[PDB]
Parts: structure tokens; sequence; C-alpha cells
RNA sequence: AUAUACCGCCAUCUUCAGCAAACCCUAAAAAGGUAUUAAAGUAAGCAAAAGAAUCAAACAUAAAAACGUUAGGUCAAGGUGUAGCCA
RNA sequence: UAACCCAAACUAAUUAUCUUCGGCGUAAAACGUGUCAACUAUAAAUAAAUAAAUAGAAUUAAAAUCCAACUUAUAUGUGAAAAUUCAUUGUUAGGACCUAAACUCAAUAACGAAAGUAAUUCUAGUCAUUUAUAAUACACGACAGCUAAGACCCAAACUGGGAUUAGAUACCCCACUAUGCUUAGCCAUAAACCUAAAUAAUUAAUUAACAAAACUAUUUGCCAGAGAACUACUAGCCAUAGCUUAAAACUCAAAGGAC
């Protein structure tokens, strides 16, 4: 049997969002990439760069909004510019995310040396696309 | 120990919500592409939406969509009993109320037609309702018994006498069948230069490609990439194949022949140019010759190729040889 | 006439010592059993050992035997399209009378019942 | 298969298509109308109208191929019929007017009948009785019967033949020895029929 | 009130499990222990089938027509 | 050190058709619950199916394949419970 | 460590206090069968004439065996073989024998207390006590077995030979005896079970399961966890490696019935 990135059957009561629900075969099918970025396409280098830099974006945006991320993160980039995009839950107060932001911006610049944007969309609770 | 998401049964209230803020999706989408919106249609909005929102996703259903509720939401049944509780329909207590009051009514039928009491074929080419449609005429779910049993007494109501009544009733449960044209699509006859009538088509076998221009009137000169046939094709079995298209409307040495073959082998080559002399020979024969060309395998491509290896598999279908244990 | 059934059994109203012993109970079910296959005889085994015979005295030449051959053919022939012929039109047909599948769901329609209702 | 089951086999005889509609039997009629609806496979690159094409030979050659070299297979096969229409030539020439008149030159009726002359009619089959198996005579099918002579020619002429002699050397001089019945793969069906003898005792266990 | 393999109808003693009442049609051959108000007669024959299913439907339309009747009268009269 | 504490990622049955939740019925129920000319079963979820992929079409091939079975495989991909070494 | 119980007591060992209106188709239990007493109950005055009860005598159709005539070269036997046999084998509208056993009828269900009893014929013969209820008495009691004398077609423990198997003191093959039969006597045992005592009712006021529906009254018999135990000892007996009668020590926390 296959457990790769499956969200086992339990009694009705886990709730999963749309991105868990779906297994690897669905990848360009039904659900897209979290990642976009031109490393991959044919005829270009930098690939294992641009992925080292999604493993540590991604740890880092866990513990510096820990607890307050409904989603994973959409990691979007465009020449020089990085733009990270992610659902977080409104747990924290509003003066509390503005100081993250530019925390979490300023230094992820100045570690890469490339700027980079933080854009928050933020809902009352994590969304259900179906209860498994 | 129930503890999921009930189903979100759509109110009418709701859905008219859900068309007021399309109609104001339409104005606002109209205002983005700078059309009218008066205008502005679903088509227009289905193809606005696929550039504003590129996605790639090869399963349709998963692509970002700002359709009509009508199209995405379930037409939801409404409440069979009123305020007292009482159902609407005599037959609710049957758990099948619209399949038996259908069958309530083509039992009627019957039996008037047979106390009361021509050729039967008045609709050709026609079949009954598939199981899924009759369910949505009924806006019920049916079992394949409860299937079967309608198609035999309606069957039943043909083999009687039946008025222009009988024959309207049976006709909405008879779906045209839409039987294809399994027939050659004959090319066009261009004109050269010295004025003389040809034709073209393509063929396809395995990976090799054929563009042959047969001419009208012709000696029986075929050239592959501008060389002669013989020479191309040494082999006899090559040649044959292209002699199949034209021995068998006896028009050997009436034609002129220019080929293009390029892909594949020795063998899958002949074959593509047969394909392809064939669909041009159709042009300057009758329609009777063309249909006994498609009978005779003639006009059909070839659909076998290679087949992809498995992996943990020496091939296609070969295994690894089983361990002896 | 069905035998008799009356002071056979073992039951506090016979007084003798009884006659039958049934295995199971005697209630008529409401099925009939899966009647066992049947399977057909030789054909053409008169024909075959003539042909063999001639060999055995021309040995083993077609050339002495060559109409008894063509015999043999002959009722392998006919044989062939007879057992084509009667497996699609005489078992399909089932006219003569009902399997045990649909002898059962008749004796269903009316079924013996040993309780009360 | 890429074929889905709908598909027809194609029919290439010529003269089928072109004979006169009052010709043909109302079954033959039905399926030509029949046909116009339904889906026709492809003919095959060994299928053609030609008039020298003929299916037991195009048969026996593809049962010499080895590895889909068929171009091989093919040239040993005509290399064979012209082995023995040079055979037959040169006793015909040198043979007196009334021996002339019997001698056969053409190869392709010297290749059918020698083949018929092998085929045997019955074989032992292992049939089941009582749980177990016994060797009793049952008449050989066409399919089958047709295959075991083919099959016994190209196994006399692959296997029993001297190293330096070719194919169409020993095939040759088997089918025109097979055409006389006085050769090897006729024995060799003398024997299928000399070992159904002996079992005819077990010949009414067959239930068919 | 008997299904067609000669066994009571399932809803006779279902009805009963809910406190329902039934009005039915019973045979020398029916058990109408449960039956609130049992009808003894013929079940088979057309014509006493026929009977009966006029009997109820005239007297199911005549009770309706009374209800209404009824109501008109006592309406009528409070503003009356 | 322990795969006989586990995660992770798989094998096998298997391209097998089931699995589990909420109910309902039984002169009591350890359990069982189908008959279509129908006799106590019902209505949702997962799997199958459908759909998507191999860039027309079909077919085919891939992929997919629930709950379990084998304390199946892997402490040596990485991580980790408990125990152990720390000149 | 804390809690809980009892408390000038508390725990352990020992002993004692609680005792039949229940059961007997399958869990323990209806005696192999019948008859005569005294009680305890019961209350009617019938029975019998029955197809295979029983005993005796006579009888015989089929199939065997023996002798004889003629006669294949083999006969016999198995899943396959071997062994065995040619003093055999097959036929006999030929002779003798009268050993043993009773096809069809029997899809019948009779008789008898039970055991048991069905080839034919004849003789003898079952029968009335209101009913239930009996041993320490009397009379019976399949099969096997014992004693003496006979019978002997066939079958057949044992035994010998052949085969199978790792072995085969077996299952299969061949030969043959005790024995099955008769005449007396003995033995007294069976899953002697229809696992249901007999008699008179009743069929509603009534499903532990399964089996062959439930259930009342009467009288006797029997049962009281399993194993030890169809045993030990005792007494009776034609029984002497026997039958009936029938414990305890000791062991266990179950055994058992139905599903
Ligand atoms: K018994
Ligand atoms: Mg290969
Ligand atoms: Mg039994
Ligand atoms: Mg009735
Ligand atoms: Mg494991
Ligand atoms: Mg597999
Ligand atoms: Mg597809
Ligand atoms: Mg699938
Ligand atoms: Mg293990
Ligand atoms: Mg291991
Ligand atoms: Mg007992
Ligand atoms: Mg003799
Ligand atoms: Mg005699
Ligand atoms: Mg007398
Ligand atoms: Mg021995
Ligand atoms: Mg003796
Ligand atoms: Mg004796
Ligand atoms: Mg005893
Ligand atoms: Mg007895
Ligand atoms: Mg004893
Ligand atoms: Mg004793
Ligand atoms: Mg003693």
């Amino acid at each position: 049997k296959n457990r790769a990135a499956r969200v086992r059957v339990a009694k009705g009561n886990k709730p999963v969002s749309y991105e868990e629900a779906h297994a690897p075969h669905y990848i360009a099918h039904r659900k897209g990439w979290l990642s976009l970025h031109t490393g991959n396409l044919d005829g270009e280098d930098h690939a294992a760069e641009r992925t080292l830099e999604d493993v540590f974006l991604r740890k880092f945006m866990m513990g510096t909004f820990p607890g307050c991320l409904a989603d994973q993160i959409v990691l979007k980039r465009r020449a020089n510019q990085v733009d990270i995009c992610a659902l977080v839950l409104r747990q924290l107060p509003a003066h509390k995310f503005y100081f993250l932001v530019g925390y979490s911006e300023t230094l992820l610049s100045h570690f890469y040396k490339c700027p980079v944007r933080l854009h928050l969309q933020t809902v009352p609770s994590k969304v259900v696309y179906k209860y498994i | 120990n129930v503890q999921a998401s009930r189903q979100e049964s759509y109110t009418e209230d709701f859905i008219k919500k859900q068309i007021e803020e399309f109609n104001i999706g339409k104005r606002h989408l109209a205002n983005m592409m700078g059309e009218d919106p008066e205008t502005f249609a679903e088509e227009d909005i289905d193809r606005a939406i696929a550039y504003l929102f590129p996605s790639g996703l090869f399963e349709k259903r998963a692509r970002p969509m700002m359709k009509h509720p009508e199209h995405i939401f379930p037409k939801q049944r409404a409440t069979q009993w009123g305020e007292d509780g009482r159902p609407f329909h005599f037959l609710f207590y049957t758990g099948k109320q619209s399949y038996y009051s259908l069958m309530h009514d083509v039992y009627g039928k019957v039996m008037q037609l047979e106390k009361h009491r021509a050729e039967s074929r008045d609709l050709i080419g026609s079949r009954w309702l598939i199981k899924e449609e009759l369910e949505e005429m009924l806006v019920e779910k049916l079992s394949d018994e409860d299937y079967a049993q309608f198609i035999r007494l309606l069957e039943k109501l043909l083999t009687l006498p039946c008025g222009p009544a009988e024959e309207e009733f049976v006709q909405r449960f008879r779906r045209s069948v839409t039987i294809q044209s399994k027939k050659q699509l004959i090319e066009p006859v261009q004109y050269d230069e010295q004025g003389m009538a040809f034709s073209t088509s393509e063929g396809r076998r395995k990976s090799a490609t054929a563009q042959a221009v047969v001419y009208e009137h012709g000696s029986g000169k075929i050239h592959v990439n501008g060389v002669d046939y013989l020479i191309y094709f040494p082999i006899t079995q090559d040649r044959e194949q292209l002699m199949f298209p034209f021995h068998f409307l006896d028009r050997l040495e009436r034609h002129d022949v220019t080929c293009t073959v390029s892909g594949g082998g020795r063998s899958a080559q002949a074959g593509a140019i047969r394909l392809a002399m064939a669909r041009a020979l159709c042009s300057f024969v009758t329609e009777d010759e063309v249909e006994w060309m498609r009978q005779a395998g003639l006009l059909t491509p070839d659909p076998r190729i290679r087949e992809r290896k498995k992996p943990g598999q020496e091939g296609a279908r070969r295994k690894f040889t089983w361990k002896k244990r | 006439a069905t035998p008799s059934l009356r002071g056979r059994l073992a039951r506090f109203a016979n007084p003798g010592k009884p006659i039958l012993k049934p295995n199971k109970p005697l209630i008529l079910a409401n099925r009939v059993g899966n009647r066992r296959r049947e399977k057909g005889e030789a054909t053409c085994i008169t024909e075959m050992s003539m042909m063999m015979a001639c060999w055995k005295q021309n040995e083993f030449r077609d050339e002495a035997c060559r109409k008894e051959i063509q015999d043999f053919f002959d009722c392998s022939s006919r044989a062939q399209e007879a057992r084509k012929m009667r497996s699609i039109q005489e078992s399909l047909g089932q006219s003569e009378s009902l399997s045990p599948h649909k002898m059962t769901k008749l004796l269903q329609r009316f079924p013996n019942k040993s309780h009360l209702i | 298969s890429r074929y889905a089951p709908e598909f027809r086999e194609p029919l290439i005889d010529k003269e089928y298509y072109r004979k006169p509609v009052a010709e043909l039997t109302e079954e033959e009629k039905y399926d030509q109308e029949l046909k116009k609806t339904q889906f026709i496979k492809a003919a095959a690159a060994t299928e053609t109208s030609s008039v020298f094409a003929d299916p037991v030979i195009s048969k026996f050659t593809n049962m010499m191929m080895k590895g889909g070299n068929k171009v091989l297979a093919r040239s040993l096969m005509a290399q064979t019929l012209e082995a023995v229409k040079r055979k037959q030539f040169e006793k015909y020439r040198a043979a007196s007017a009334e021996e002339q008149a019997t001698i056969e030159r053409n190869p392709y009726r010297i290749f059918h009948e020698a083949l018929k002359n092998c085929e045997p009619v019955i074989g032992l089959v292992p049939i089941l009785k009582g749980g177990h198996f016994y060797q009793v005579p049952v008449p050989l099918a066409d399919r089958r019967r047709r295959f075991l002579a083919m099959k016994w020619m190209i196994t006399e002429c692959r296997e029993n033949k001297p190293r330096r002699t070719l194919m169409p050397e020993k095939l040759s001089h088997e089918l025109l020895e097979a055409f006389h019945n006085r050769g090897p793969v006729i024995k060799r069906k003398h024997n299928m029929h000399k070992m159904a003898e002996a079992n005819r005792a077990l010949a009414h266990y067959r239930w068919w | 009130t008997l299904n067609n393999v000669f066994e009571p109808h399932v809803a006779v003693r279902d009805a009963a499990k809910m406190n329902i009442p039934t009005v039915g049609i019973v045979d020398t051959n029916c058990n109408p222990c449960l039956i609130t108000y049992p009808i003894p007669g013929n079940d088979d024959s057309p014509q006493a089938i026929q009977l009966f299913c006029k009997l109820f439907r005239t007297t199911i339309n005549r009770a309706k027509e009374k209800r209404r009747q009824m109501e008109a009268l006592h309406r009528l009269q409070s503003p009356k």
C-alpha cells in the first residue's frame, strides 16, 4: 500500500483541507504547485539552490508564526523578487502581525540578498474541504 | 457518534442571493475586460476568467469558474409535504413517488388500449433512454431492476394499437441515436500550374508519416522522396503494400503518385504511404468504391504502436524470471 | 401414490416400534436440487474403427483407405454441426421443462409453510 | 489489443466487392449493409489483393521466421519454390512424352498436395476419466491437423539435414518426396496413426 | 392483509408498533388479531374489492364534505 | 541494543471488493438481516467506478486500489520512545 | 507514601449456625422383559376373533455342493499385481444330495411381555383380573461364549501365504479352522435405545436450546459436581480371565448438555 502524502481515512471526524485531501498523483491534475520558480524548466540552472531556499523559507515561517498558519505557504519568485503568500489564522492581535511582517521581511532580505515581501490573507478558521 | 458536516442544503433565499452576487459579478468582470455589460455573455465570462486566472490543471472541473448559480448548485428537491404535514403526492409513502407515478400512467394507458381493441416502427435509429437519463427525468434514483421493469412496460405499450397520444408519450423516452457517419471524408481536387488534377492526403503508420500527391492521369510512376519505388523499396513486400490500393480498384498504370515519407523503418514507411495513397485516391473513385476500400482495410489508420516498457519488467509485457524456490 | 407415513415415525401416538428413522425432517423444501451434470457419448466411434481397420491391413497407407477416410470426415462433419446447432438452440430454449433455478423461484412463489401464520 | 471489440476483420477479396448486387446471397448482402455502420480493422502489411498471394504459403513462411526476420523467411520460401520448379523442369525435359504428361511443374500445387498428404487425421489426446488421465484416440480438428503437417515439415528440414545443405535444398527435396507419399514426414504421420491404433480400446472414453 | 408469499403484510405488525389503527379486510385464511377494525369478507374476487374500494371512497369524500359544511356554518355564525 | 515501542516510506494478498459510521427489525440478539411476478432493511462516507495522463478519436497501457493479513521490510535515508558508552 | 475497614482490640487456623414438595429424550437418573402380595390411588363390568407371536411335524422353488458326460488351455484375483489353479474351466431339458438360507411380494407395518418374528401346509395356540403400582420369588431373554454328540453348502475370529508401507502383528487378495446349523444343558450380557415407566386425561390458562408440541393427576423405580469406577471389598449365582451388587482414600474447579 502507498503511504506517501496520503491523509488516511478515520471515522469521518478528521477535517482535511483541499491540499491534504489529494494524494500525490493529483499534482498537476486537481491541485497545483506550492512553489513557482523557473529552476526546473528545461535548460535552466540553480534548481538545487531554489529548492534549498524553499525548505528553509517554510521552516522559518512556521516558527515565526507559530500556530497561526491555516495552510501551507505559497512561494512565488519573479526576477530576483521573492513573494510569500500565507493563509494565517486570526489568533494574534493585528499590531503583532505588522511587527512579524516587518521583521520577517527585513531578516530574509538580508539573508538571501533579494527583495522579499510577505502577503498575508487572514482566515477566521481553517477551511475544511471534506471530513474523512 | 456522527460528527461530520451536514449537507448544506441551499434554500431559495440562498440561491437568490447567489444570483444577485453573480449578476453584480458580471458587471464588474465586464468593466475589467472593457466590454459592454448588457451584451456580456456566459461565453465571454469563461474566456475572461481563463485569461485573468490562468490554470493548467488537466481536470477542468478543478479550474477557476464564475458560472451562474443554477449551473453549479444542484437543483434542490422541493419539500414534499406542506405545513400541516400532508404529502403533496398520493404515492409519497411508496418511497419512489415519481417512478411509481410514471409506472401508474403507463399501466393505465396499456389497459385502455387492451380494452378498446399497423407497423410499430414509427421511429427508427433510436434507443431507449439509459438509466442515468431516466433518473434525471424523475429527479430520483432508480435501481437496475426498476429500469428493466419500466422498459418492459413501455415495450408492451408499443406492441398494442397506439393513437398519436401514445406515440408522443413513448417518444419522450426514446433518444435519437447520433449514429456517427462511418464514411470517408473525400478530399478536394486541386489543380497544378500545368492544369492537371491532383489530390493530397497524409498517412501515419507507427512513427512514420507520409504525404502522397496522387494525380488523376498517369502511367503508374510512383516516386518516394524524389526516388523511384523500386530503388527506394528494394524489398518486394514493401512494394506489394504500395500495390494494394491500386490493384484493388483495378487502377494500375492510370495514376502518377509523388510521396514524401519521413520516419520509421522500411515496413512502417510502406504502410504509411499505402494509407496516404488510399485516402488521396478517394477523390478519383466512385462512392461505392470508397466504401469498398474502407471495408477492405485500406482507409483505416493502424492504431498498433510500440508499447512503453514497464519499470520492474524486462519489456512492455515480458517479466523478469521468477527466481527458483 | 405416495407411501404411507402413518405409524412410521417414533412418536408418542405410535404404540409400536418405529418403521422410518429419517436423517432429516420430512418437510418439503422450497427449492430443488441442482441437477448433476450429464455428459454425452462418443460420436463416430464405429466409423473410426472402420478407418483404423483398413489401415491395419494396408500398413497404415492412406492410399488404400481413401473412401473410408472420407466417411470418417463425413460423420465428424455432421456431428460437428450437430453439437454446434444443438448447443446454440436446444440448451438456450429450455422449452421442455424448468431448470433448478427457474423451478425454485416458482416453488418460492407458493412456498410450503411448516409454521403457523 | 488496440482494436475495440466492435471492430471487424477486413475483407480483401477484390471480386467480392465488384460482383453484381443480385449475385450476392442475401446473407452476404446483409453483412455489407451492416458493415457500412461498423468499424473496420486496418489490413495487415502482408494482406493484399494480389492474385499471387496464397494464405497457406504465407502461413508456412511465418512458421519459419525467426526473430521477426520476414525478409529471410520469405526469401527461403521463394528459393524453395524455385528449387522445386527447377527440379521438375529438369525431370520433364529428360523424360519421354508419356512420362512428361504425369510430371507436375507447378510448385504451388506440389506444396499444397504435399502438406495435405502429411496431415494426420486422428491423434492421441489426454482425456480425464475418473479423475485420471488416459491417452484416448481423438479426431483431430482442422486447424490442429493443418498445423501438425507444417510443423513436422519445418522440423525435419531444420534438424535432420547435413551441415552444409541449405533449407531451400532440404525443403524442396522434402516437399517433393511428400508429394509422392514416401518421406520421413509421412512416416511421422504413420506413427501417430499407428499409436492410436494400439490405444483404440480407450476410444469410447470420449464424451463428444 | 397478506403479501404475495401468503404471509402477513409487514405493515400490520409495524403499524401496531407505531400505534396506528388499521382497518383491514380479512378473509378466512388471514390473521385478524392485530387489525383494529377487521372487516370479514372476500378479498380475492374483483367484485368484492371493487365494492370495498367504492365504500371507502364514498365514505371519505362524505366526511371531507361534511367538514367543509360544518366549518362554513360555524364560521358564518361568528360574524352573524 | 530493541523494526517485538514507532514515525517515515513500502512489500504481499490486489485491480481482490469490500470497509467503517448512524439507524431500523428479531416470542432475544453469541449473532443475523436476501428473494424484483420481491418476503426487513435503510440512507451518507471511503474504495471500485467516473474523471484525468500517454497532447483528435476510441481501445490499450500506465496510474489508482479502502479496512485488514504477514509483531512482513527498513533504528544503517532522516527523526524518535526506552536502555547503554562519555579518556 | 496515602487511603480504606474495624477498634481495645484486630487478623489467621479450626469448628459450628443455613438442609428433601427439585429432577430423570440429549446435562446425574425409567430397572432387558412379564406375572402373582400388602399398601396407596383409581371406577368401571369388558374381552377375543390380529397379515411375519410361539412350539411340533411334514413339505420345496431358486442358487450351491458332489458324481458323471463332453470340453477351451488356462482358471482365479486387484485400483494395479502377486499368490493360488489346470484333480481346473465351460455346458449338461444327466444322476445324487436335502447341508444351509428364505428373492419378488415388502412403496406392506402385522404379531409378540421383551428378546424377537415374514418360503408353503397342517396340528396345538394368544381371549374377559376396574386400572396404575413388585422382589428377597417364578419364568424368559439378540449376538458372542462354554459342555457332549452330530451336521457342513456357504460364510468366517485365529492361523498360514501374497501385496502395500519406513514398519503394517491392519485396511486389499488366496487358503483354512473355532464359530454361525441340529439335539440337550449352561451362560444372562447389548447403543437390550423408539435413549422418552405405566395408566387416565387436557389442548387452552403454553416456546432455555435441540430433539419427536405443551402439560395435569396417580403409583413405583431411580438421580444428587467431575474423575478415581462397567474398579476394590462383601454376598448370591451350573458362571473360575465371568455376571449382578458397588465404595473410599486421593485429585480437580470444573466436568457436562445445547447452540
Ligand atoms: K437407539
Ligand atoms: Mg523482448
Ligand atoms: Mg440424526
Ligand atoms: Mg382470499
Ligand atoms: Mg514490523
Ligand atoms: Mg501488485
Ligand atoms: Mg482519458
Ligand atoms: Mg480507478
Ligand atoms: Mg519481525
Ligand atoms: Mg530483519
Ligand atoms: Mg444421561
Ligand atoms: Mg465343472
Ligand atoms: Mg447341473
Ligand atoms: Mg388349530
Ligand atoms: Mg500376514
Ligand atoms: Mg467348520
Ligand atoms: Mg452355540
Ligand atoms: Mg445392563
Ligand atoms: Mg433392539
Ligand atoms: Mg459390562
Ligand atoms: Mg467386576
Ligand atoms: Mg467382586
